[PDB]
C-alpha cells in the first residue's frame, strides 16, 4: 500500500488457415518496439515526380511466459506466418473503473530468437521470444486496433 | 618460511616451486598470480608488482635485479642458470615486466594465438583428422569439436580422457575435461529443450540433433553431481599447487571480473561528466588491459566457457565504453592545457583483434545500439589487409555449409549469429575488388531466406557499396540474383515477404543509382517470351521498368496493369506518369471516398487503423505542393492528422502534431514547409523543445539547416 | 525427502518444519526463499511464485488455496489452525502475497522500521541507558552503540553476547554474533590507518579515538580469522535451519546483488535508446523494488555494513538509474497507443523515505554529476513536513555536539557524509519557517569552517532561497552573523581563505537582492567607534559599503582611500565609480605597463603563465561595452587571449577561440558582440560546431536565445 | 610490444612558512577536472552596471602515493599550506624525442579528505587523497605553469 503498483497484460498467438492456437499467453516483459526511419537510398531522383513516403518502419515485439501448448504442439510434431492479437485493458484515471479494454491485430507474425541462451547458471524457464512484424505488397499490414469503454 | 630465505641462490629455488606446476597451464591471467603466492605481491593489469603482505626477503625484488644485471647470471650454476631461463621464459609470455619502482614506458605486448578466434574453419578439420601422440593433444582436439557444434562427439571424447588421466601425476587435463564436459551437458540441456519449444516453428519442422540414448545417458551420468564441490574432492596435492584455477570450478569468476567492470566503468562514465584528464594509466585502459587478459586466458587454455552467453554480456559492455571514451576523446572541449598535454590526438585505432570482438560477440540488435550513440564512421580501421582473410573466411564457409545436402544444425545456432553479423560490421573496412566479390555473392545466393527475408538483404547489400563503388564484376552478382528472383516467380502462389516492404523494387534502384545503362541481356530473354496470363510474373517486373531494353518496355506498356490504385503509385514511383491527368485525380478521389465510408463504419466500431500502405500522408503532401488541383481535398479533413496538417494547415490543430514525421520528409518538403506562414510559427516551438529534451541530433539538423 | 507430501495436515507440518527457524529474524530477503526450498519454487522480486523444480504435490500451491477458503481453515485442528496463523502473518510481513496463475494486481508495501535509518539519534541516546532485558535486545544495542560511532564499548559488547548466547541455545544470535566483530574490527583497522596517514594532515592533530592497549586485543583475537569457514564451523543442525544466512559470510552479498543491477541496468540503458515498450512492470520497478527488498535487510536487522563503502555504492547506482529512468519517460514521442499503454506514471514521486536514501549516502561530487543529466526540480516531491522532521533534526544535533565541547571523531567520520548531502538536497523542497530558521542558524555558525569555508557556504546558502523566501526572521539570523563577523575582523593574520571568493559583505548583498531598504544598524556602530590607525576592518567595510548609514558612509568619505585595481574593481564591485576619470584612466595604464615589462620578460625567459582573476580579461570588456574609448589602450594586443578576441575583430585568429567564454558571460554582453557585425558569423560556427557533437545542453540553449 | 603504451609523472606537495616537502612519485588515477559555469546573480538596478566579472570556478586535485614522508610525520605523529607542484615532461611527436619538462604550481592548497572510505575487503593502499585550488584575496593564485624544450 506504500509505493509499487502493477498491472496485467496478455499476449495471443496463433497460426493462419486454422483455428489453432500455439503459444503461451500473459507476457512478462512484453517488450514490443516500433520505429520509423530513411536514408539516402533515394539520394537522386528525376524530379518532377511527388514522393515515395517509405519511411523504412518496424514492428519488434516480445514475449516470455513459455508454456505454449500441449494440444497443437503435439499435432504440430508429426508456413502461414501466423497473427497476433493483443488484449488490455484500460481503466479511467479519474474513478480507477475497469471500462476499456484493447485489442490489437497483426495479420503478419514473424518468428525469430536468438536461439541460444547457454547460460552458465539454468533459468526459471522463461524463454523470451521476439517478434518481427512481416507485411506483404498488398494492403493494409501492420495493424488494426479496436477499443471498448462503450459506457 | 619466507623470512628464512637466507642466501642469494635459496630465491630460484622458491619461485621454481611455485610457478612451474603451472607450466601445464599454457597461459595464466596476470592478475590470477596472486593466488599462488599467497597474496604477498599485488599484481597490476600493467605488467607491475608492489609488495602486499611481504616482511621477510624480497624473493621478487631479487629476481627482477637479476634479470637486469648480467654478471650475476654467470655466477649461479648450470642448472639454476637454467632454472632462471626456465622462469624468464614464463613471465616474458605473461607480460610481467618489472617492478612498479622502476616501471618505465611499458608496451605490453596482446597476441591472442588461438586458431578458434581467427575462425579458419577450414583448418579445424585438417589438424583434428589425425592420430594423437599425447593426451594433451586429446583434449587440445576435444575443444575444436565443439566449436564446430559437434556437441556428441565431443561427450565421447571428453569421456575418454577421464579415464586417461588418472594413471599419472597430472591434474591439469582432469580438472578442465570435466569442466567442459560439464559444459557440453549443460549446452546439450538447453538446445535440447530450446529446440522442442520454440525450435518447431523456429526452422519450420522439428530438428532433433542428439540421439535418444545419447539423451538418456548423460540424464543418467550427471543427475547426482554438483560442480561445487569439484576441487574440494581433488587430492591434498592437487588443491595446493592448482590455487589459481579453484575460481574457476564455480561461475564467480567472471561474476567477480564482471562486478570489477562495474566500479571502472562508473569511474569511466564518473570521468566524463567533468571532463577530467588522467595522466598515468588512465581508469580507461584499465579496462582495455583487463579485457583481452579475460579473453587470451580462455581462448588460449581452450576453457569451453568462453562461448555462453554470460561471458558475451562482460565483452558487449566493455567495448561499448571504450568506443564511447573514443567518442568522448574526440569531442573534448579544450580550454588551457590539452595540447600541451595531448596534442595530434592519438586516437584509438580499430585494428584486426578489435573486429573479431565485435562481430563474434554482439548480436544484430546491439550493433545498432552503437550507432546512434557513438559515430563509428570516423573511426580508423587499420590492418585492414587481415581484416579481408577471415571475411573471406565467412563468405566461404558460408557457401559450402548451404550448398551442401547436410547442414550441422546443432552448429547453426551458435555460428548463423556470428555470419549474420559480421556482414553488417564490414561496412567501416575498405574491400578490395577480388575480395568483394566472394562477400556479396554469399550474402545473395545461398544466405538462408530465413533469417534474412528478401526485404533485408538489400539492406545489407546497400551498406557495402558506401566503403566501395560498384566494380562490374559486382552488378555480375546482382544480375543472376534478379533473374533468380524472377525466374523463381512463376508458381501461382509463391509469394514473397519482407520486413522493410522493400521487395524487389528497390535492387534495380540501386542498380540505377550507380549505373545508367544496364540493359540486363536476361531480363529481355524472359519478356520476349512472356505470352500472357501471368499476372504475378506482370506486375513483379512492371516496377522494375528502369531495367528494361527499348522492345521489351513497349511490348510490356502493352497489357499492363491499367491505372489501379497499387499500380498508379507505382508506376509513378518507376516514372512511368509524370503528371496528374483528371482521369488519375478522379482514381485519388475513389479512394479518398473508400477510406471514409470505412472510417465511419470504423467509428461505430469504435476501431482505429495503421497500415504499411498508407498513402494518406502522401496525398496531402501532393496537395500542398499544388500537384493535384482537385478543390474537394477539403471534403476530407478530420480523419488522419498527417493529411490535415498539410491540407488545411490554416485551421491545423498544431497540437495534435507529432514530431516524428519529420524525419521521413525530404529537403524539398522540408524547404516549402519553412516558406509557408501557417505552418511556421508551430513547427518552430515544437523543434526547439525537443532538441532541448532529448539527443535526436536529427531534429537539430532540421531546425537549425532549414528552420532557422 | 519431499515425496511422501500428500496429506494437507501434513503439508502445513512441512512448511512449518523448513520456515519456523527463520522467525527469529525481523525478517528475511524475499528471493532468496529459493535457498530454503531446496530450489523447489522461484520466488519473483513481487512475491509471487512460479513452479522450478518440483515433482510432486506443490504443497505452497495448497497454503494459497487455504488462504482463500474461509470453510477449510476451519477444518485445522486448533493446534494446526495456530500453526497457520504463525505462518500467514508470516507471508503478509514478508511481501508474498499469491499464486502467479492467479497474480492479479499487487500493491506492495514498503517500511524500513529502524532507528537508525530514520535520523533518530536523540531518543536512541536514552534507549542505551536503558536496562537490558533479553539477549536480543542486547544485540540490538551492540548496532546502537556503532552507529553513533561508539565503536569501542560496541565490541566490548560483542565479546559479552557470545559468551551469553549459547546458555540459552539460540542460534541466529551466534552466527550474526561473530560477523558485526570482523567488520567492526574491519572498520578499526582502516581508521586507525586513515588517522595516522592522512589524518594527521586532516584535523591539524593526532587526535586518538582508541586507546593503545584496546587495539593490542582486538588483532590479537581475529589476527587468524578468515571469514570464509564460518558457514563451516557451525553444527549440522545450524547448517540445516538457517542455509539462507549463508551467503552474508563470504563478500558475495554484495557481489550477487550488484551484478544484477549490471545486467539490468544494461536494460534500461538500452530501452531509452529504442523507443520501445514495456507492459506490467517495467525493468526499472524491479531495480526499486530490490532497493527496497535490500534495504529491510541490512537495517531491520540491524547489520554494521550500513557505513561500508560497498553499500554506499549499491545505494549509489539504483537510484541513479531510477532517477534517468525518471528524466527520459517524462520527454519522449508516439503515434497513438503509446500512451495507450500504461496511460499514466508513477512519475517517479520522490517519497519521504527516498530523501534518506541520497541524503545519508552521497558525497557532494556525486549528487552533481545526477544533477547535470536528470532535472531533479522538475521531479515531484512528496511528504514536505515528514522531510522537515530529518532536516531540523540534523540542525539540531549538530548544534549539540560542537556548542558543546565535546565532538568524538568517530562521530564526525560517518556523520559529517550524511550531513553535507542532507543540506544540499533541502533546496527542491519546500521548506517550513521554523526549518528555515533553524537549519540557516546551524549552517553559518557552528558547521565545521574547515569543510565548508566561508567560500561554498554562500552555494548552500543562497541555494536555499531558489523555491523559499526570506521572512523577516530568516533576515533577522543572516543579519546576526555579519555582527559575530564584525567580533571577529580584528585578528592580524586573517585572510577569509575560500575557493569560491565571495566574502562576509556577500551575504548583506543576499538581503540586498530580496529587501533592498534593509539599511543595516550594528555594522554602522562597528564603523563609527574605529580609527584611522587600525585600518584591517576597512577593507571588509569598504566591501560592505553597501549597508550603512548616512553618516557612517560619510565616515567612510574621509575614512578609507583608493589608489589602486582592487579599489576601481571593488569600488566598483557595487558600481559606486560611476564613470572613469582621466586620473582613474592613468592608473589602468600604469597597471599594463608592468604587466607588458612582465609579459617580455617571461617570453624572454620562455615562460608561459595564466593569471588566475586577471582583469586584464574585464579591461578588454570594458571597451567592448563603450565603458571606454581610450586608443591608446591598443599597445597591449596579442598577450591574453580572451584580450584580443574583443580589440581587433579585424584582425583576430579565431583558432585560439575558448568555448568556455560564451558560458560565463552576462545577458547584456552577449547582445552586443550579438549585434556585433564582424564576428557574428565565426562566433556563430565554432558555436554550432559543439551543439552538434557535443551535450552541453548551456551551449544549446545560449545559441537559440540571443543569436537566433 | 603491440599496442598499449602507458606514461607516468611526478607528484610534490608543500607546506608553507618553510621548506616542508611532502610526495608521490606517481599520480595514478590523477582526476584533474576543471570546471566554468554561471548561473544567476546581480540585481539589475542602477541603470549602468560598468562591470560583471565574477568567473567563479572551481578546481580540484588526486594523487597516489603510500609514501607520506618518513621523519615528521611521526614527528607530529608523537596548519600553514599544503602547496603542490606537479612536474613532468612533453616530447615532439615528429621526433618521439624527451625534449620538454612540463611544471605544475599550486599557490595554497586545502586536502579535503572525505573520512570514511572503509571497504569491505582489504585493498592494496591506494589511499585516494584529494587537494583543491585554495586562494587569498591577494591575487594570483589558481595554477601556473612552466615549460621547457628549449633547444
Amino acid at each position: 500500500m506504500k509505493t509499487v503498483i502493477q498491472d496485467t497484460a496478455d499476449v495471443y498467438f496463433k497460426r493462419k488457415s486454422d483455428g489453432k492456437l500455439v503459444f503461451t499467453a500473459e507476457a512478462q516483459t512484453a517488450s514490443f518496439s516500433q520505429a520509423i526511419s530513411e536514408e539516402k537510398l533515394r539520394g537522386g531522383i528525376g524530379n518532377k515526380p511527388l514522393y515515395i513516403l517509405k519511411s523504412e518502419k518496424e514492428i519488434n515485439l516480445t514475449v516470455k511466459n513459455a508454456f505454449f501448448d500441449l494440444e497443437w504442439l503435439a499435432m504440430t510434431q508429426g508456413s502461414e506466418r501466423y497473427e497476433v492479437e493483443y488484449r488490455t485493458i484500460a481503466y479511467n484515471p479519474d474513478t480507477e473503473e475497469v471500462y476499456s479494454d484493447i485489442y490489437i491485430q497483426f495479420p503478419n507474425v514473424s518468428p525469430s530468437g536468438e536461439f541460444e541462451m547457454s547460460l552458465e547458471n539454468g533459468n526459471a524457464l522463461a524463454p523470451e521470444i521476439k517478434f518481427e512484424a512481416l507485411a506483404d505488397t498488398d494492403t493494409d499490414e501492420m495493424a488494426v486496433v479496436i477499443e471498448a469503454s462503450r459506457d | 618460511e619466507n623470512k628464512f630465505i637466507t642466501k642469494d641462490d635459496e630465491v630460484i629455488d622458491y619461485i621454481y616451486g611455485k610457478i612451474s606446476p603451472l607450466f601445464a597451464l599454457q597461459y595464466i591471467r596476470k592478475i590470477d598470480l596472486k593466488h599462488v603466492f599467497e597474496y604477498d605481491y599485488h599484481f597490476e593489469v600493467n605488467g607491475t608488482v608492489v609488495r602486499h603482505k611481504n616482511k621477510g626477503f624480497g624473493y621478487m625484488e631479487r629476481f627482477f635485479e637479476l634479470k637486469e644485471s648480467c654478471d650475476e647470471r654467470s655466477k649461479l650454476s648450470k642448472k639454476q642458470y637454467e632454472r632462471f631461463n626456465a622462469l624468464f621464459n614464463f613471465f616474458e609470455k605473461n607480460g610481467v615486466i618489472c617492478m612498479a619502482k622502476d616501471a618505465g614506458t611499458l608496451n605490453t605486448s596482446i597476441e591472442i594465438n588461438s586458431l578458434a578466434y581467427h575462425g579458419k574453419y577450414d583448418v579445424m578439420k585438417k589438424f583434428i583428422e589425425e592420430q594423437s601422440v599425447s593426451i594433451e593433444d586429446d583434449y587440445k582436439k576435444a575443444f575444436f569439436l565443439a566449436c564446430l557444434g559437434r556437441w556428441e562427439e565431443s561427450y565421447d571424447l571428453y569421456s575418454n580422457i577421464i579415464l586417461n588421466s588418472i594413471d599419472e601425476s597430472n591434474g591439469c587435463v582432469y580438472y578442465l575435461s570435466q569442466i567442459n564436459r560439464y559444459r557440453i551437458y549443460q549446452s546439450i540441456t538447453q538446445a535440447v529443450t530450446q529446440f522442442n519449444g520454440l525450435g518447431l516453428l523456429t526452422f519450420g519442422r522439428h530438428y532433433k540433433p542428439f540421439t535418444d540414448e545419447f539423451l538418456a545417458r548423460i540424464e543418467r551420468e550427471m543427475t547426482n553431481f554438483n560442480i561445487d564441490d569439484l576441487f574440494n574432492g581433488m587430492p591434498f596435492e592437487f588443491q595446493k599447487k592448482y590455487k589459481i584455477l579453484e575460481f574457476l570450478s564455480d561461475n564467480q569468476f567472471l561474476y567477480d571480473d564482471t562486478v570489477k567492470l562495474f566500479e571502472l566503468t562508473n569511474k569511466v562514465r564518473s570521468e566524463m561528466s567533468e571532463g577530467s584528464y588522467s595522466f598515468g594509466m588512465s581508469s580507461d585502459i584499465v579496462v582495455l588491459l583487463r579485457l583481452y587478459d579475460n579473453l587470451r586466458f580462455l581462448y588460449e587454455n581452450c576453457l569451453w566457457s568462453v562461448s555462453f552467453h554470460e561471458f558475451h554480456q562482460y565483452i558487449r559492455n566493455s567495448m561499448s565504453l571504450l568506443i564511447e571514451k573514443a567518442e568522448y576523446e574526440r569531442t573534448r572541449d579544450i580550454d588551457e592545457l590539452g595540447f600541451s598535454f595531448f596534442g595530434k590526438k592519438s586516437g584509438f585505432f580499430m585494428e584486426y583483434y578489435d573486429f573479431v570482438n565485435i562481430s563474434r560477440h554482439f548480436k544484430i540488435d546491439d550493433i545498432k545500439n552503437l550507432e546512434r550513440s557513438c559515430s563509428i564512421d570516423k573511426i580508423r580501421f587499420g590492418e585492414q589487409e587481415k581484416i579481408e582473410e577471415y571475411l573471406v573466411g565467412i563468405a566461404e564457409e558460408i557457401t559450402k555449409q548451404f550448398s551442401a545436402n547436410g547442414m550441422n544444425v546443432v552448429f547453426y545456432t551458435q555460428f548463423i549469429s556470428e555470419a549474420k553479423a559480421a556482414l553488417y560490421f564490414a561496412k567501416y573496412v575498405k574491400l578490395s575488388e577480388e575480395g568483394l566479390g566472394k562477400i556479396v555473392k554469399a550474402l545473395l545466393f545461398y544466405f538462408p531466406e530465413r533469417d534474412l527475408d528478401i526485404g533485408k538483404r538489400y539492406v545489407w547489400l546497400e551498406r557495402l557499396t558506401k566503403c566501395n563503388e560498384l566494380p562490374k564484376s559486382i552488378i555480375s552478382i546482382i544480375d543472376d540474383f534478379l533473374v533468380l528472383q524472377a525466374e523463381k516467380h512463376i508458381d501461382q502462389n509463391y509469394s514473397e515477404v519482407s520486413s522493410n516492404g522493400l521487395y524487389s523494387r528497390d535492387y534495380g534502384a540501386l542498380i540505377k543509382h550507380f549505373e545508367k545503362n544496364f540493359i540486363s541481356k536476361r531480363l529481355s530473354e524472359i519478356t520476349l517470351c512472356l505470352t500472357q496470363d501471368k499476372q504475378k510474373q506482370i506486375d513483379f517486373l512492371f516496377k522494375l521498368l528502369p531495367l528494361l531494353s527499348t522492345n521489351a518496355k513497349s511490348h510490356l506498356l502493352s497489357f499492363k496493369s491499367v491505372e489501379n490504385i497499387n499500380d498508379l503509385m507505382n508506376g509513378i514511383r518507376i516514372g512511368l506518369i509524370d503528371e496528374f491527368t483528371p482521369e488519375h485525380e478522379e482514381l485519388i478521389i475513389e479512394y479518398l471516398e473508400t477510406r471514409k465510408v470505412n472510417y465511419i463504419v470504423e467509428k461505430e466500431k469504435g476501431i482505429q487503423t495503421f497500415s504499411s500502405n498508407d498513402y494518406m500522408s502522401t496525398f496531402g503532401i501532393w496537395y500542398f505542393l499544388e500537384e493535384i488541383n482537385n478543390s474537394k481535398m477539403e471534403e476530407f479533413i478530420g480523419m488522419d492528422d498527417q493529411y490535415d496538417f498539410f491540407v488545411d494547415p490554416e485551421n491545423f490543430d498544431y497540437k495534435k502534431f507529432i514530431p516524428s514525421w519529420l524525419k521521413n520528409y525530404n529537403d524539398k518538403l522540408l524547404g516549402k514547409i519553412a516558406g509557408n506562414k501557417h505552418m511556421k510559427h508551430h513547427v518552430i516551438e515544437v523543434l526547439k523543445e525537443r532538441v532541448k529534451n532529448s539527443n535526436d541530433k536529427r531534429y537539430l539538423e532540421i531546425l537549425m539547416n532549414y528552420f532557422i
